[PDB]
This record gives structure tokens, sequence and C-alpha cells, in this order.
RNA sequence: CCCCAUGAACGAGGAAUUCCCAGUAAGUGCGGGUCAUAAGCUUGCGUUGAUUAAGUCCCUGCCCUUUGUACACACCGCCCG
RNA sequence: AGCAGAGUGGCGCAGCGGAAGCGUGCUGGGCCCAUAACCCAGAGGUCGAUGGAUCGAAACCAUCCUCUGCUACCA
């Protein structure tokens, strides 16, 4: 796999795009400006039963695999950009969130910068569920 | 012996195992989808939902369609899971071991005679003639049974490779006793409704032309369920090659009937 | 037992059963956690003081299991079981549920 | 009729009406004057994860971004979560809040 | 059953690596790196490159300490495995943004709509907060409705005067050490303290035509 | 794209015991020390009885104990 | 009670469930009790002698406080069409 | 007579190329102070005849008979 043809003192600076909340985890590894990328990872690829896929160990296995094609390729290091569901739901970070950047850091990536992007209305459209809510 | 063409199981590949032991955490089952190897099903990934009862579930003795879902290929360990199942994937699965069971049972005959003392004469039987029939044809969706049942109704597939002795006779009955009689759905759908007293000497002309160019000594099955209704089940190959048989005919009788007087079904 | 350790292989009969112990000791296992009234399995670590008090119970449920219908002694099928155990070759009572816990501690993890 | 608080659970004083608000947890219509509010200020970064992040970060020293979440509960997912407890006759009247850690200074 | 080749597609063995360069501006102007397909006839490099988006720290385009003051930049043009940006509009970090909202003060927010010089059309949005303030023993830092009607005011005709007026490069210089805010902030000490003046956005509406002459002049 | 790679066998050892959990008091949750990083530390969830000082041998520090 | 002969089920046990933390569990014998003749019972005694835990409120139940109640024959209560 | 089903191993329905299949019932056990609900445990045995392949046939496939279902006539 042909990468650029410096990166000896440089690193390459790839955004990693994870994803948090229940039932589900993606990882997608992208360019700079996010036009396009490469490999995309999923915890309900690594672990099958319908209810591991938000677990940690299956953040953390998808991560882990998708580390490695990215020092195959050349990018090097990562800016991290978060994303939690919201527009008028949860708005908080699933548990494989944490869970993706203790393994993916320690298999040998850089990481060059974090913070927290969610999608946050200024007060938009009722929520489901209706006026008594969820119960049981 | 192995039922199967690998040896081992994939990942992800609709397996059946037959259990043989209730485990605390799950199953430990052993296989009849390949050879009697040993694999684990987890409590976890069985079901979706509650779970009141446990032998009205899984239970010794019942053959269960089940997903490889990991497999260690040096130490032998053949992870399992339930979870993952459709009954689409069972049908798939039913037809490939009762497929497997007869084909091996075939692959029998040929150890009766042969030095069988040590249980791997199978496994030499299986590996040189099993995989040159059913890998040519894997790719399609057929198994070594479609191999046999090819040379059975045309006989140089198995004389294409290593022909075998005494396997050839009861080859040949277990082919043909087993996947026959053998048969012709075909019936013909007639009607008449004539004004002729000369329909009787009419019909008998038409019934004995069913099919063009043939010998005047030609067997067929005639068959009268009701006065305008004129079946004929005609010549019996196997519902491909009588279609033209079953088609043209119609237009035969009920045009001989026409010019005799009035008019008829078309 | 270590008579018949030492004719059959011949070392200092007692590495045989350091080995046999410490590669019959788990390294992950697995324990119960009560979420929704079904069961869910959480994956957790063991002490050293754990793996020596399984992996002695483990060898020796395998020798007395052997001996319960065999002509062979107690003796000899313990002395085997020390064997496949020190050297693993899963032939052993010990080495086959040693491994049956650790792949389930990977799945429910 | 016995009247188990004088504020009848809620901080409205002179007012008519007051916009509900949806409880974070079970999505019910609550009053955002009875609604239960806890700011949560969490690092991004879990503390044991902050040492490996640092290590692998092109930044010698790198300040680490805040979550900033205001959580709203309705009583019920309160009470369950146990947020709030059930208090005495006497320390209902209490409106101190509870003494957390001290302060915002490592451990807590 | 096919041609020469080997395996599986490897489409990042068909992708061309460039390098994005910024203007002369910026101290470090090496943005870093990006890809696109090889040209087919079908779809050419350039067009399939053209008219992205690139989020540049500025604190990292500025070597360096600021931590925030993001700008996005467009690649309008491309030039021998080099693509030259254009600025498109700059916006904040969200922590920053949230750190300064708390209890007991009073937001103050307004925007204009505003012409440069040249054809570029800009759209600002400024934010001011009350000061918690020298002495106070109350708990409170609210202010009048009346109060805070002219500090908006106020924050539109500061605004207007430095944007519209000087051309779009002193804009941008204006904005980088925040000489924008930091106006506002001691214009309207009189009616009323105040901490606090960012611009949280600005968002490039229009633009005028592409015109190499002074495209380049921003990379010379 | 067939099973996997993994991370050798780590080795990691107590420096405090910190209190049971688990809903019969099965699970011992302990601090620990990493053994090759002295500044390094993990939480972990532990089966067995341990005292202080002794050493465990960890698959993997990706997974961390929370309460359940 | 003794002698010879006859030689069955039973080849480790479903749903469930009992009891036990140190000379303790388990194995093993003995004395006393009832007794004209007679312990597979009960009550005591020696002998051989482990594994596992140093915990918790999950289940079952109990003590203390706070809270709610149309209950006081006290939820096995009470009560609606 | 054309088509369809069956010719019990408790009942009723009859499931498929591995010798009771499904649903139900009866009888007994378990849980509970007790009942219901819930959980377990049963039972002499070519499954009308004549044949073939088969390790084996209610069930793999034929040749016959009878009873019924739908359609319907010879008489």
């Amino acid at each position: 796999s042909l990468g650029p043809q410096v990166a000896e003192g440089e690193n390459v600076f790839g955004v990693c795009h994870i994803f948090a909340s229940f039932n589900d985890t993606f990882v997608h590894v992208t360019d700079l400006s996010g036009k396009e990328t490469i490999c995309r990872v999923t915890g309900g690829m690594k672990v099958k039963a319908d209810r591991d896929e938000s677990s940690p160990y299956a953040a953390m296995l998808a991560a882990q695999d998708v580390a490695q094609r990215c020092k195959e390729l050349g990018i090097t290091a990562l800016h991290i950009k978060l994303r939690a569901t919201g527009g008028n739901r949860t708005k908080t970070p699933g548990p494989g969130a944490q869970s993706a950047l203790r393994a993916l850091a320690r298999s040998g990536m850089k990481i060059g910068r974090i913070e927290d992007v969610t999608p946050i209305p200024s007060d938009s459209t009722r929520r489901k569920g209706g006026r008594r809510g969820r119960r049981l | 012996c192995r039922f199967y063409q690998h040896k081992f199981p994939e990942v992800e590949d609709v397996v059946m195992v037959n259990v043989r032991s209730i485990a605390e955490m799950g199953a430990y089952v052993s296989l009849l989808e390949y050879n009697n190897i040993e694999g684990m099903i987890l409590l976890s990934e069985l079901s979706r939902r509650r779970i009141r009862s446990i032998n009205k579930l899984i239970r010794i003795g019942r053959n269960e369609c089940v997903v490889v879902i990991r497999v260690d290929k040096e130490k032998g360990y053949i992870d399992l899971s339930k979870r993952r199942v459709s009954p689409e994937e069972a049908i798939k699965c039913e037809d490939k071991f009762t497929k497997s069971k007869t084909v091996y049972s075939i692959l029998r005959h040929v150890a009766e005679v042969l030095e069988y003392t040590k249980d791997e004469q199978l496994e030499s039987l299986f590996q040189r003639t099993a995989w040159v029939f059913d890998d040519k044809y894997k790719r399609p969706g057929y198994g070594a049974y479609d191999a046999f049942k090819h040379a059975v109704s045309d006989p140089s597939i198995l004389d294409s490779l290593d022909l075998n002795e005494d396997e050839r006779e009861v080859l040949i009955n277990n082919i043909n006793r087993r996947l026959t009689p053998q048969a012709v759905k075909i019936r013909a759908d007639i009607e008449v409704a004539c004004y002729g007293y000369e329909g009787i000497d009419a019909v008998k002309e038409a019934l004995r032309a069913g099919l063009n160019c043939s010998t005047e000594t030609m067997p067929i099955k005639i068959n009268l369920i009701a006065p305008p209704r004129y079946v004929m089940t005609t010549t019996t190959l196997e519902r491909t090659e009588g279609l033209s048989v079953l088609n043209q005919a119609m237009a035969v009788i009920k045009e001989k009937i026409e010019e005799k007087r009035g008019v008829f079904n078309v | 037992a270590f008579e018949i350790i030492h004719l059959l292989t011949g070392e200092n009969p007692l590495q045989v059963l350091v080995n046999a112990i410490i590669n019959s000791g788990p390294r992950e296992d697995s324990t119960r956690i009560g979420r929704a009234g079904t069961v869910r399995r959480q994956a957790v670590d063991v002490s050293p003081l754990r793996r020596v008090n399984q992996a002695i119970w483990l060898l020796c449920t395998g020798a007395r299991e052997a001996a319960f219908r065999n002509i062979k002694t107690i003796a000899e099928c313990l002395a085997d079981e020390l064997i496949n155990a020190a050297k693993g070759s899963s032939n052993s009572y010990a080495i086959k549920k040693k491994d049956e816990l650790e792949r389930v501690a990977k799945s429910n993890r | 009729m016995t009247k188990k608080r004088r504020n009848n659970g809620r901080a409205k004083k002179g007012r008519g009406h007051v916009q509900p608000i949806r409880c974070t947890n079970c999505a019910c219509c609550v009053p955002k004057d009875k609604a239960i509010k806890k700011f949560v200020i969490r690092n991004i970064v879990e503390a044991a994860a902050v040492r490996d992040i640092s290590e692998v970060s092109v930044f010698d020293a790198y300040v680490l971004p805040k979550l900033y979440v205001k959580l709203h509960y309705c009583v019920s997912c309160a009470i369950h979560s146990k947020v709030v407890r059930n208090r005495s006759r006497e320390a209902r009247k209490d409106r101190t809040p509870p003494p957390r850690f001290r302060p915002a200074g490592a451990a807590p | 059953k096919k041609g020469a080749k080997k395996k599986v597609v490897d489409p990042f063995s068909k992708k061309d690596w460039y390098d994005v360069k910024a203007p002369a501006m910026f101290n470090i102007r090496n943005i870093g790196k990006t890809l696109v397909t090889r040209t087919q006839g079908t779809k050419i490099a350039s067009d399939g490159l053209k008219g992205r988006v690139f989020e540049v720290s500025l604190a990292d385009l500025q070597n360096d300490e600021v931590a925030f003051r993001k700008f996005k930049l467009i690649t309008e043009d491309v030039q021998g495995k080099n693509c030259l940006t254009n600025f498109h509009g700059m916006d904040l970090t969200r922590d920053k943004m949230c750190s300064m909202v708390k209890k007991w003060q009073t937001m103050i927010e307004a925007h204009v709509d505003v012409k440069t010089t040249d054809g570029y059309l800009l759209h600002l949005f400024c934010v001011g907060f009350t000061k918690k303030c020298n002495n106070q023993i109350r708990k409170t830092s609210y202010a009048q409705h009346q109060q805070v009607r002219q500090i908006r005011k106020k924050m539109m005709e500061i605004m207007t005067r430095e944007v519209q007026t000087n051309d779009l490069k002193e804009v941008v210089n204006k904005l980088i050490p925040d000489s924008i805010g930091k106006d506002i902030e001691k214009a309207c000490q009189s009616i009323y303290p105040l901490h606090d003046v960012f611009v949280r956005k600005v968002k490039m509406l229009k633009k005028p035509k592409f015109e190499l002459g002074k495209l380049m002049e921003l990379h010379g | 794209m067939d099973t996997s790679r993994v991370q050798p066998i780590k080795l990691a050892r107590v420096t405090k015991v910190l209190g049971r959990t688990g809903s019969q008091g099965q699970c011992t949750q302990v601090r620990v020390e990493f053994m090759d990083d002295t500044s390094r530390s993990i939480i972990r969830n532990v089966k067995g009885p341990v005292r202080e000082g002794d050493v465990l041998t960890l698959l993997e520090s990706e997974r961390e104990a929370r309460r359940l």
C-alpha cells in the first residue's frame, strides 16, 4: 500500500469520527476534508449477539483492527471528532467512547487533538414516546 | 467419518449438530455435519427472549441448526451459536445433511468389500472420489448427489474418472430405485361440445394422433374423467421434452371435431 | 505416581507436577451478574491462589473419572494425567476444561 | 386534605403556566419548575485514558475539552436513579445542597 | 477467469496523494494532505477535488497556542499537486462556547449582514456576557432590558464600520488577535463593564468571481 | 480478514485493594500497577481471594472496570 | 439366632430440595435408653480426618429509622365491574 | 369412479427418508401454610395386505384392498 513520499519527521493526520451510543458503535477514519475515506468497522461485525454491539471490548476490538490499516497506508496521527446521537434524544456518549481510545492509542497510533461534536438543536421537533413516555 | 467436503467448518457457515450433553454454560455438542469433532454452544447466544422451560428448548438427541461463530484452526475448538438462524437456512441445511447421509451410504458399499479394518478407510475413499464430483459443481449449488444422478441417466460422468467395480450395480440400483418412479404430471386439457353423431369415430382419429411423427404402435395413457374432458397423459419422459407433445396435441382434437359440424371450444 | 512418572519419561518428577499445575490454571474466568431477571455473564480475572486451587482440583478429577471402570489403577491414570498437562496435548481432563472457560471469557467480556 | 409541602413540590410563584420540559430518561412531560435539574461537567476523556492520550498526542500539553450536559429528570426517574432520596418530615424543609467532594481538584 | 492483476481491489493504490497550501498570511502554510482517484475520462481528478471544506484550527495554522477559532477553507483551484485555499468563514469550538455560558449572567447577542469593499458578503455573529463585578456581595449580575438593547446596537455599529471598509484580507488580520471583539469590550464598558466578546461564527454567504489576479495575491 | 492478531500476555501487580462488589460480594475491585509502567494504573474486577502485592495475568488492559 | 440352597431390582439417578466453617464435614466402630426374647430408631462416646470461605443483601428471613395507607379478624389484608 | 388422506403405541389431529410426531388429556411428583398459574415424570406394541432398494420402513419407493374427505357415475 502506497503512502506519501515523506512522513519521516512529520505525521499525516486523519479524522477518526468515533460514534457513541447504544446498540451500535462505528469507527470511520477519513481524510482531513472528510470527502473521501478508508475502512469502516462496527461492533456488530466484531461481535454478533445483537446486544454486545455497544459493549466496551467490541468497540476496542474494532479500533484494534482499524488502527492497523491506518498505519499500513501511512496515516499515523488522528484528530478526533465525537458524535453522540442528539437531535432531541439522549445527547450523552455511550460506553464505547472511552473504550476505543484506550485501545487504539496503545496499539501505536498517535493522538493529535480531541473535541466534542454533537448535533444539539436550539429547540426543534417533538420527541417520540408521547406525553406519558415509556414505562416498563 | 467426515460427511463434508472440508474437514473443518469456516466462519459464519450454517451447520448441523446433534446434542449429546447439556452444559451449565450452554451446550457441548458433537457435529454430524462434519467429523464427530467437538463444538461448544453458549447460553447467551441461543435466543433474544426469556426462557422458562429448558428441556422444551434444547435437549439431547436433537438435530439443531446453528452458525459457526469462530473456530480455532490449530486447537480444534469450534465455537458455535444458535442466535442467528432463519428457517430458510434450516431447509438448506436439512437438505445438505440428508443428501450427505445418502451419498456417504453409497460410499459405504465401496468400503464393505475393501480393506476397512481401520476407521480411516472411508476417509481415503471420501477425499479422492467426493471432491472431484462436488468441487466442479459446488459453485452452482450442486452436491455430489447431482454428479451421481447425472451418471445414472447418462453414463459418462463416472467413466470420466476412476470407475470402481461391483459398485456400479449397487450405484445404478440405488440411484434408479430411490430417485424415481419417475414421473409425468402431463395431463391434457381438452374441451368439446359436439352436435355431431360421427363424433365417436372422429375422436378416435384425434386420440391416436396425440404425438405427431411417432409410430402407430406408440403406447399412451388415455383417461376419460367426464364427457367433454379428454385427458391424455402423453409420452412419459421428464416433462421437459413432452412440452410440444402436450401443447400442440390440444390443437388437434379441437380442430378435428369442428370440421364434422358446429362450433366448439378452442 | 512419582515412581511411574520417573520411569516413564525421566525427569525430576516434581518439575512435571509444577508444569502440570501452571499449565492448568485459567488466565481469565467468567461469573454471573443479575440484570433483567435473565442470565448475563461478565468476564473477570482470577487470583494466583485461585489458579493453584483450580488446577489441583481439575487434574485430580481426571484420574478419579478414568479409573471408575478401567482395569488401570488410579496411580497409572494420575501419572498419565500429569504428563498430558505438563506438555499440553488436550488428552487430559484439565487442559480441555481450562480452555472451555477461556473460550467463554472471550465471548462475554 | 393534608398538604405535604408548602411549595406543592415546584418553584411556581406569581405565575399561571410554565413551559414543560422532556425528561432525559423517559421522555415524560414535566413542568420546568418541577423537573430535577443536574448540570454534569465531565472531561470528554475518562481519567484512566488521559495518560495514553497525552503520550499519543502531537502536542506536549493539550488541554482536554469538557462535556456540558444539563440533565432534566422527572421525579420517578430521579428516585429510581438515586439522584434524590426520601427525607423525613423536618429534613424536607432543608434546602441546603448535600456537600460533594469539597472542590474540583485531583481525586473526586 | 479475468485479466492480469492479482486479487482484491486496493482502491488505495489507485489513489493519488496531494498537498494543501494555505495563504501567505499564515506562518505555517502546510495544512496537510488529501487524495483523489486518478483521472478517467468519465470524471477527472480536479472535478472531484474542488468544492471541499478544510477545517483547520487557529493554534495549528498559526504556531502556536490558541485552541479554537477554527477556520473553514475551500479549495478553489488546483495547481500541479498543490491545492490552494480561500477563506470560507470561521467558527468556534463547543466547549469554550459552553463554559462561558453559566447561571447568574445575562447573555447578549446580535448579528449583521455586511458587504466588503470587494464582492464578498459576510454574515457575522457575535456575543457578549455580563461581568461578575468588581466586589459584589450580590449573587446576581442581571441587567435591565433597556441597557441590553444599547449594547446590541453598539455591537453592530462597531462590527459594520470595521468590515464595510477594509478589504477581505484586512478583515482576517483583525480577527486573528481579535482586535474586533476587544474594541467592543471597552466601548460598552461605561454602560455595563462586560467580560468577553468573541465572534462565534462568520458565514461567507456570497462571493464574487474567481479572479485569478486577485487569487494569487493571497498565495504570493 | 481471518481470525485476529492479539496482544501478548501481560503481567500487572496489586498496589491496593479497594472493596468487594458483585451481587453476592463475589467480585473484588482492586487497583493494579502495570509492572512495566509505574505511573500507569487501571482498576480491575478480580474473582479470587487476593491480599496485596500479588501479581495477576491479564490478557488485555483494554478492558476496565466501573461498578457493574 | 444359626446352616445349606435360591440370586431380583440396581451399572450413579428428572423436576426439585436438605445440611454443614475445625478435630468441623464425611467414613468407621462402641456404650446407654426400650428389653422375658429383639434396633435399620434415638441419645452419648472414641477412632481416621479433607475441599471451600474470611464475604454479601441477589434469593429467603429478621432488627432499627423515615415514608405512604380506603388495612386493625391487621395484605392469607382489603376491594371493583 | 377422478383427485386427496388414513388404516395408533392413551386421546384427538395423523409428522418426516432414524422405531410414537404435534397438540391435548389422564395419572403421579415438585413449588406454596394451601389452591390456582408455573416446572418435571409416564405408556406390553412390523402403525390394512403383497413386494423391491435398504442397516431399517406408518414413515424410502411401488403393486393391491378398505374406509372416509372433495368432485361425481357406472350400477
